């Protein structure tokens, strides 16, 4: 009676709110640390 | 360890799995009431009995938390409002008869039938007939015609069973330690524990009696000249000194006066406000309707409706293909979904009526915060009321004139606002002595006070003293006749009405004291000022977490109902009544009757 499942569930339905509406989110995380860099943007140049 | 934990976190759980199958019962209930089927009501069963199933059994869990040991005031009122059992404390038996009691006499309401004694087979129901017959024939005969067959069908058969009823409720109102049936009902104006604003189960009685009492001059000013205005309509029927008749007051009961303004129009040269014809000329339709009732919400700083009730919710009569019922109603089926249903057409009353609900729908979402339990108004008389006040506002002819929907050159007068005056009394003034009559001898009743054999007798004769109806027909006590109405008839509380009556004008003079506006509250309008929107609001929030004398003073500053409003509102109508009625008797006769010569 005090015990119950931890889990719950998002129903979604397309006719819903705009603040219960379901956002999509993907965080994106760096790190500013001394350590040789594989991964950065690209650039490019002119003409000889 | 402590209780108020254990019971802080049993309501965490009703709300959240409350919120889903309530959530689910109204979506059933929408669904079915747009398109009428059969498995729609199926599902509406399924539904219905879910739904009571989870409720007794949350209650029978939520029991044995006892009151006592509760300082939080938000989880105490949560508990207090889950903790009413209902019937479910009485035999089984009982509940069961009672419930049997309930669903016969709502079919014998709903399917009342009265044949004209020339032709066995033309018989009438009430709703699509009966009414008409009486609120459009002027003729006496046919009004008397329908008024004694409909009450002699139906109270007849209503008395024994309206008299078990009443057994059960005092019974019922025992086992939860009220003394009667109408104490329960009152029961919704309690609230204990805060201090400066308490209020106990006698002081209702005691303050619509004094309103009641300051109000009187009012409504027997009304009477005399709707009594004068029907001498000069039928000279051969009422005596000038005497009560008016029940079947020449408009509608089924005499509960509201709008129908006789037709024949008591002061001035029936003057026009009348009717934009219908600027409805049909710049081809408006329903979503202009409720995109004015959208921007006039927004102009005061509320916010506007949500795309879901933009798009899913039905807006026109569904065609013919399928049926449905649309009466005007607002629906919070919860988890942030907000629907309104009702059958448009291009007409000032369904522009009056669409601000209404849209105000109701306002009310609703302006506590969409609150807990599972809260999501209500601090009583029942608010949402109507707040609904009201906005069609109030929204028929002032500033407005029409402001939104372009009367041409500017349209000359306001003594003459036509005086007409707006009479029609709103004639509404409003009549209805306000049937609630206080007929709520007061249904609590006289309850209480026991009034043996059984005297009910029709004491009924009737208080009316003729204090509402000055007198019968045309003389009654035995054989007759159900309260149980004419659709209230008595199906288990709702009337007083609702009178209350609303003054919440909605105590609230219209607060708003428009807070909107700067001079000259006669009639033509006050509050649109484009964000301060009456905001104090609106400040109201709107609480929902009824906290008690409703708080929410009141929120709004107006006072504690406490009071009638200054109603009568500053009506004082230009006071004055032209008191002018007209100094050649006319004020009162009414008690032992004159039209059946007595
Ligand atoms: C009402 O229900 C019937 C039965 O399924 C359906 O055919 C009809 O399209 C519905 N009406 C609507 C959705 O307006
Ligand atoms: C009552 O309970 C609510 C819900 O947890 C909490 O936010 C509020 O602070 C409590 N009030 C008191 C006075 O403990
Ligand atoms: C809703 O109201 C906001 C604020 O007044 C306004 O900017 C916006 O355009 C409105 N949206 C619609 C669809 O009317
Ligand atoms: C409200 O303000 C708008 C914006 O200036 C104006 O167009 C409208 O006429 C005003 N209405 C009233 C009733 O003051
Ligand atoms: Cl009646
Ligand atoms: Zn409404």
């Amino acid at each position: 009676p005090n015990c119950y499942f931890p889990l719950q569930s998002y129903g979604f339905r397309p006719t819903y709110g705009v603040g219960h509406q379901p956002y999509r989110v993907v965080v994106l995380s760096f790190e500013l640390l001394h350590a040789p860099a594989t991964v950065c943007g690209p650039k490019k140049s002119t003409n000889l | 360890s402590t209780i108020e934990e254990q019971a802080k976190t049993f309501l965490d759980k009703f709300n959240h799995e409350a919120e889903d199958l309530f959530y689910q019962s109204s979506l059933a209930s929408w669904n079915y009431n747009t398109n009428i089927t059969e498995e729609n009501v199926q599902n509406m069963n399924n539904a219905g009995d879910k739904w009571s199933a989870f409720l007794k059994e949350q209650s029978t869990l939520a029991q044995m938390y006892p009151l006592q040991e509760i300082q939080n005031l938000t989880v105490k009122l949560q508990l207090q409002a889950l903790q009413q059992n209902g019937s479910s404390v009485l035999s089984e038996d009982k509940s069961k008869r009672l419930n049997t009691i309930l669903n016969t006499m709502s079919t014998i309401y709903s399917t009342g039938k009265v044949c004209n004694p020339d032709n066995p087979q033309e018989c009438l129901l009430l709703e699509p007939g009966l009414n008409e017959i009486m609120a459009n024939s002027l003729d006496y005969n046919e009004r008397l015609w329908a008024w004694e067959s409909w009450r002699s069908e139906v109270g007849k058969q209503l008395r024994p069973l309206y008299e078990e009823y009443v057994v059960l409720k005092n019974e019922m109102a025992r086992a939860n330690h009220y003394e009667d049936y109408g104490d329960y009902w009152r029961g919704d104006y309690e609230v204990n524990g805060v201090d400066g604003y308490d209020y106990s189960r006698g002081q209702l009685i005691e303050d619509v009696e004094h309103t009641f009492e300051e109000i009187k001059p009012l409504y027997e000013h009304l009477h005399a000249y709707v009594r004068a205005k029907l001498m000069n309509a039928y000279p051969s029927y009422i005596s000038p000194i005497g009560c008016l008749p029940a079947h020449l007051l408009g509608d089924m009961w005499g509960r509201f006066w709008t129908n006789l303004y037709s024949l008591t129009v002061p001035f029936g040269q003057k026009p009348n406000i009717d934009v219908t014809d600027a409805m049909v000329d710049q081809a408006w339709d329903a979503q202009r309707i409720f995109k004015e009732a959208e921007k006039f919400f927004v102009s005061v700083g509320l916010p506007n409706m949500t795309q879901g009730f933009w798009e899913n919710s039905m807006l026109t009569d569904p065609g013919n293909v399928q049926k449905a019922v649309c009466h005007p109603t607002a629906w919070d089926l919860g988890k942030g979904d907000f629907r309104i249903l009702m059958c448009t057409k291009v007409t000032m009353d369904d522009f009056l009526t669409a601000h209404h609900e849209m105000g109701h729908i306002q009310y609703d979402m302006a506590y969409a915060a609150q807990p599972f339990l809260l999501r209500n108004g601090a009583n029942e008389g608010f949402h109507e009321a707040v609904g009201e006040i906005m069609s109030l506002s929204a028929a002032t002819p500033k407005h029409l004139k402001s939104i372009g929907l009367l041409s500017p050159d349209f000359q306001e007068d003594n003459e036509t606002e005086i007409n707006f005056l009479l029609k709103q009394a004639l509404t409003i003034v009549g209805t306000l002595p049937f609630t206080y009559m007929l709520e007061k001898w249904r609590w006289m009743v309850f209480k026991g006070e009034i043996p059984k054999d005297q009910w029709m007798k004491k009924w009737w004769e208080m009316k003729r003293e204090i509402v000055g109806v007198v019968e045309p027909v003389p009654h035995d006590e054989t007759y159900c006749d309260p149980a004419s109405l659709f209230h008595v008839s199906n288990d709702y509380s009337f007083i609702r009405y009178y209350t609303r009556t003054l919440y909605q004008f105590q609230f219209q003079e607060a708003l428009c004291q807070a909107a700067k506006h001079e000259g006669p509250l009639h033509k006050c309008d509050i649109s484009n000022s964000t301060e009456a929107g905001q104090k609106l609001f400040n109201m709107l929030r609480l929902g009824k977490s906290e008690p409703w004398t708080l929410a009141l003073e929120n709004v107006v500053g006072a504690k406490n109902m009071n009638v200054r409003p109603l009568l500053n509102y009506f004082e230009p109508l006071f004055t032209w009544l008191k002018d007209q009625n100094k050649n006319s008797f004020v009162g009414w006769s008690t032992d004159w009757s039209p059946y007595a010569d």
